């Protein structure tokens, strides 16, 4: 099977930069490749077709090129409106495959997340479950790692998290981490600590609470 | 010998031994001469009757088996040989035959093995014996049969319109003797519009259905779905009948009629109020319609005395069909089924309708006489006589038992006919043969057909005119191109046949030919184009042939648009222009009016240079392999030029007005005192008045606005005055007379 | 004047069936090849089906081969994606798009399409045997006494609802700035859950009554919750 490997997965740049995204075809493929721009939730739009031909109406700063089995999208001067996800697509014999996609995030200076832990509410304990929340607010970049400690004991496979898209005003992200298990196990431990590691933190930082405060 | 020699001997022995028993005991000796005169649907019934009285004769039984062998009916032929063999064991050659045929058709049953063992002991180690031994082995195994089945299914996935492959599926089902599955696919496939038009498929449908009726599986399972399958047989007969009449010869068509009539007699007894009953209704009409067409085919070749008498007989048939009411569409289970039946209903009324007219155009109230003379039951026997041989039992024949009650004897109304045609365009998969006939049938009538509506029913959402008119790429095809195309196909066809009948001399009756009997009316070039654009649009082309189909269409576009090297005689262009003007000038919406008027101006702008050279009696450069045959029969003459220049100049003004050049349009319109210019002058004066007529506005302006409405009133009055006085002007009206009067009523109350 | 409209979506139970409708207008439907491209939440584009321009030979990705069936109707000028034996994995936003014959080339061993010019809005398809349910709101207030100087953080937990979407507002839209409502996550049970939070001055805590207003229209639920 033919595969289109897109790189990088997530890119960070600022306005005016000359940006480049590349896709490699596993097997030798003819010039039947395309490029698309997809803004969050909206439909994907066509930028380049047949490798290096510009789709009528697309700005001239976009240009496609090929070298061997590596296809490359090139933006001469990045603009604010081009900060979206892009995809590369090959059309082989009776088959179409897309690249994994490339997100173009706006670059900015580093910011340290202001973390606040929150306990499960009285109302939730009434239902029989216990959810602990750990906030990471208005930081940069997207990359971060959070760990959970129950009585200073690592936990994995029982918690999940989700991250906001790059804010429009300050270009920062936010993360919500949820550690979910039964009330019975929550009453079995007293100390709870949420640790965070981030490029913006001088050193890893942790905040905690004790059941009953 | 011939047909006369053998059917005349009927009266020879009929007058010597008239009792039923001796009449049937002569069946073997009757059938003795039909086998020699090449009558196999007839010889079959003659011998079969002698077998009804002499059921123990080994000679007669074998003769029918040998006749079913010529019919290739293996199941029927084998049984006949069996009877001759069990009566007389000395017929060794028949023991071989049974063994030969059992091993060739199907080996799954041990009966083929048994008869082969006997065949061996009658002919010890003969050359044929091994031949049969190898044949029996030939048939594949269970994994092999399933293997073949998978090929057809995978093949049918991407090619569902392939006639041969679907046929093979029925043959494979029949080979595994799961006929219920055979008919099941047979039933679900009568919904395919393409397969329904295939002669060989419908023939297979008739057999696989009949085989199931007599099949043990049909009775054992249940008697509930028995009616459902029975409907399809009738449907198949109708389709099969339509096709056989056109391609096959006189003999084969008549034989199919007998199978049709036998089925009808077997069905009428059940009756009821379900799909089958509704189907019986519509199929009943088809029978006479096709029967009328069959009659006319024989008379065409024959002398004049039979022609009139046969056409008289046919006229009654078509009439019977037309009378039959629209079938109860609601009564069917599904939308596809009910829509199909109605589609056929429209087909019946349309074809019979035009035939009824063209035969009634010959004389004054010719229809009335036909009913007053042949509606009599005497006609029922005269019809049965001309169509069939009287020897067949007139009791089980539906034709002889039908209750011909209160024939309407009312000629059809054109308005009803139009809606019949439009609804039946999809009857025969829109074959250019189908359309070229209808278009010609309306060529003799005073009202014209809604071709643009025909095209809308076939190619839905195909724009009237394409934005990218600059290129000839066939992605830019428009309903106008087709409308412009069909016009030429019919205008061309009429002239070609006109030349033909001049050569035929004999008796001149060009209007009378029915749709099946006539041959291709368009050039194979034209037909190839239509078949291509149809397959392309409906998305039933082939990825490989796409580029070829696509190019084949492109080739002719430059001609449909009167572009570089158009094979267009000036007369055909003119015909397109006015035919589009008057077609468009009667439309209500602006989008369509503009489009049809635009093309009309286009073709006009291309002719006028030609007309000027013809006006000075010069020569036109004749074409190179033109797409639409040139004819000197309709070559343009100088006597009519000044009118066209006038008629064209109106078209210019009309477009100028629609574009906004009122000053130049009015200046031109007033220049020519034409009936059409009145309706245009009036229509634009009315709009300038109506808008300004009621808003608060300068009083002086209001009077000027009223002044236009005063002009509107006058021009509408000029139209009606000149209209009532002379008929030729009534035909020049761009819209109906009552429409002009309708506006006037509202205009004056304003 | 040229557009593509997707319809026929909505939710369905696993092992069920649905039928999507891609209505086209403005370009000749006969000469265009039709495609469907789904996208699960937070995931990339996945090609699932194609129809060659002028004939309509099918081609599917092995992830759905034999289950889905894509068709095109000339009379109705509309394409459809028939889906059978639907699995929870098929939950995704399904888009359709065309590729003209100008971009549709046929070659030995299969056909290729140069690109997808016209795309549709995209109709959502959710596949989950979990039945509809309203959200349960549990408050999340600050166990902080001016921890981060002058500002504290409060929030609301919307949990055990199905299906997406839920909409949230604070003080009925009075507290607009500072809010961040996070996407939801599929709990293994089958119900989604998300959180909504806002940063407010601690000195104002206890003075301005803070209430989150959640509306789960698919279940006609409305709940206001103070913190």
């Amino acid at each position: 099977d033919i595969q289109m490997t897109q790189s990088p997965s997530s890119l960070s740049a600022s306005v005016g930069d000359r940006v480049t995204i590349t896709c490699r075809a596993s097997q030798s493929v003819s010039s039947a490749v395309a490029w698309y721009q997809q803004k969050p939730g909206k439909a994907p739009k066509l930028l380049i077709y047949s490798a290096s031909s510009l789709y009528s109406g697309v700005p001239s700063r976009f240009s496609g090129s090929r070298s061997g089995t590596d296809f490359t999208l090139t933006i001469s001067s990045l603009q604010p409106e081009d900060f979206a996800t892009y995809y590369c697509q090959q059309s082989s014999s009776s088959l179409i495959t897309f690249g994994q996609g490339t997100k173009v995030e706006i670059k900015r200076t580093v910011a340290a997340p202001s973390v606040f832990i929150f306990p499960p509410s009285d109302s939730q304990l009434k239902s029989g479950t216990a959810s602990v929340v750990c906030l990471l607010n208005n930081f940069y970049p997207r990359e971060a790692k959070v760990q959970w400690k129950v009585d200073n004991a690592l936990q994995s496979g029982n918690s999940q998290e989700s991250v906001t898209e790059q804010d429009s005003k300050d270009s920062t992200y936010s993360l919500s981490s949820t550690l979910t298990l039964s009330k019975a196990d929550y009453e079995k431990h007293k100390v709870y600590a949420c640790e965070v590691t981030h490029q913006g933190l001088s050193s890893p930082v942790t905040k905690s609470f004790n059941r009953g405060e | 010998r011939s047909k006369a020699d053998v059917e005349r001997y009927i009266a020879s022995v009929q007058g010597s031994t008239p009792s039923p028993r001796q009449k049937s005991m002569k069946g073997f000796y009757f059938a003795k001469l039909y086998y020699e005169a090449k009558e196999y649907d007839l010889a079959k019934k003659y011998i079969c009757t002698y077998i009804n009285v002499q059921e123990r004769d080994p000679k007669a039984h074998r003769f029918l088996g040998l006749l079913y062998e010529l019919e290739e009916n293996t199941d029927k032929a084998v049984e006949c040989y069996r009877r001759s063999v069990e009566l007389n064991p000395t017929q060794k050659d028949l023991v071989l035959k049974i063994a030969e045929l059992l091993c060739k058709n199907d080996v799954t049953d041990g009966r083929a093995k048994y008869w082969l063992e006997r065949a061996a002991k009658l002919f010890p180690g003969s050359p044929a014996i091994y031949k049969l031994k190898e044949q029996l082995l030939d048939c594949e195994g269970e994994d092999g049969w399933n293997k073949l089945f998978d090929l057809i299914q995978s093949e049918l996935y991407v090619r569902p319109d392939d006639v041969h492959v679907n046929i093979r599926l029925v043959e494979v089902y029949r080979s595994t003797k799961r006929l219920k599955d055979a008919v099941a696919h047979c039933h679900e496939a009568e919904r395919n519009i393409a397969l329904r038009s295939s002669l060989e498929w419908n023939s297979c449908v008739v057999q696989t259905l009949k085989e199931y009726l007599e099949s043990l599986q049909c009775l054992e399972s249940d008697k509930s779905d028995w009616r459902a399958t029975n409907t399809d047989l009738l449907l198949a007969y109708a389709n099969l009948m339509l096709l056989t009449l056109s391609t096959r010869d006189v003999q084969e068509s008549r034989e199919l009629l007998q199978s049709f009539d036998s089925a009808l007699q077997s069905v009428k007894s059940l009756g009821g109020n379900d799909e089958l009953s509704a189907t019986f209704l519509e199929m009943k009409g088809h029978f006479y319609m096709h029967a009328g067409s069959l009659l006319l085919k024989m008379g065409q070749h024959s002398s004049n005395v039979q022609w009139r008498a046969l056409s008289e007989l046919a006229a009654l048939c078509y009439l019977i069909a037309f009378q039959v009411p629209r079938p109860k569409i609601k009564l069917i289970k599904g939308e596809a089924g009910q829509n199909l039946l109605e589609m056929m209903a429209c087909d019946r009324l349309s074809q019979s309708g035009h035939m009824l007219l063209n035969l009634s155009r010959g004389k004054q109230d010719f229809l009335k006489e036909i009913v007053e003379t042949f509606a009599n039951k005497s006609g029922q026997s005269a019809l049965y006589d001309a169509l069939f041989s009287s020897q067949s039992p007139k009791d089980t024949s539906f034709l002889g038992s039908d209750d011909i009650g209160n024939i309407d004897v009312r000629e059809p109304e054109l308005e009803d006919l139009t809606r019949y045609d439009v609804g039946a365009i999809r009857a025969h998969n829109g074959s250019l043969q189908h359309l070229t006939w209808l278009g010609l049938q309306w060529n003799s009538l005073p009202a014209l057909p809604g071709i643009r509506k025909w095209l809308k029913q076939l190619f839905h959402h195909l724009p009237h005119e394409t934005s990218r008119l600059e290129t000839n790429a066939p992605e830019s095809i428009c309903i106008l191109d087709l409308e412009v195309f069909l016009l030429g196909v019919v205008y061309t066809s009429h002239l070609q046949l006109k030349e033909k009948c001049n050569s035929h001399h004999s008796s001149y009756q060009p209007l009378c030919l029915p749709l099946p009997v006539c041959k291709q009316l368009c050039t194979e070039r034209q037909k190839s184009w239509w078949d291509a654009v149809c397959t392309l649009i409906h998305r039933k082309a082939v990825p490989g042939n796409v580029a070829k189909l696509r190019l084949l269409v492109q080739h002719e576009i430059n001609t449909l648009r009167a572009q570089e090297k158009h094979g267009l005689q000036p007369a055909l262009l003119v015909h397109w222009a006015e035919c589009l003007q008057k077609t468009g000038s009667g439309l209500n919406s602006f989008y369509d009016q503009r489009e049809y008027m635009g093309r009309s101006v286009h073709y006009w702008k291309k002719v006028l240079p030609l007309l000027k050279i013809i006006k000075k009696k010069n020569s036109i450069p004749e074409p190179i392999d033109p797409l639409f045959k040139h004819f000197h029969s309709v070559d343009i003459q100088a006597s009519e030029i000044v009118e066209y220049e006038e008629d064209a100049h109106i078209i210019f003004a009309i477009l100028d007005a629609v574009n906004g050049n009122i000053e130049d349009a009015v200046t031109a319109f007033e220049s020519i005192k034409s009936v059409v210019s009145y309706w245009n002058l009036a229509l634009i004066f009315h709009r300038k008045a109506e808008d300004i007529e009621n808003d608060a506005l300068s009083p002086e302006e209001q009077e000027e606005c009223k002044n236009y409405l005063r002009k509107t009133r006058d021009y509408l009055i000029k139209i009606i005055d000149d209209s009532d006085s002379n008929l030729s002007v009534v035909k020049k009206l761009p819209v109906p007379l009552e429409s002009v009067k309708e506006m006037l009523n509202s205009v004056m109350q304003e | 004047e040229v557009q593509l409209v997707e319809s026929g979506g909505g939710l369905v139970q696993p092992g069920g069936s649905l039928r999507l409708s891609c209505a086209a207008s403005g370009f000749n439907f006969s000469s265009s090849s039709i495609h469907w491209v789904r996208q699960a939440p937070g995931k990339g584009l996945e090609w699932v089906a194609s129809i060659y321009s002028y004939s309509g030979y099918t081609s599917y990705a092995d992830s759905v081969k034999g289950r889905f069936t894509i068709s095109a109707d000339t009379s109705k000028n509309t394409a459809y994606l028939q889906m059978n034996s639907l699995r929870a994995e098929d939950t995704a936003v399904y888009y359709c798009a065309r590729s003209p014959w100008r971009w549709s080339g046929v070659s030995d061993g299969g056909f290729y399409y140069k690109a997808l010019d016209y795309w549709g809005q995209g109709t959502l398809v959710t596949v989950s045997s979990a039945s509809t349910k309203g959200p349960s709101v549990f408050p999340l207030a600050p166990s902080s006494k001016s921890t981060s100087g002058g500002t504290a953080a409060l929030g609301c937990l919307v949990k055990d609802y199905f299906p997406e979407p839920v909409t949230v507002s604070w003080n009925s839209g009075a507290l607009t700035s500072g809010v961040h409502t996070f996407p939801a996550v599929l709990q293994s049970s089958g119900l989604y859950s998300l959180s909504s939070v806002v940063t407010v001055p601690s000195s104002s805590l206890g003075t301005q009554t803070y209430i989150c207003n959640v509306n789960h229209k698919p279940s006609n639920t409305k709940v206001d919750k103070k913190v």
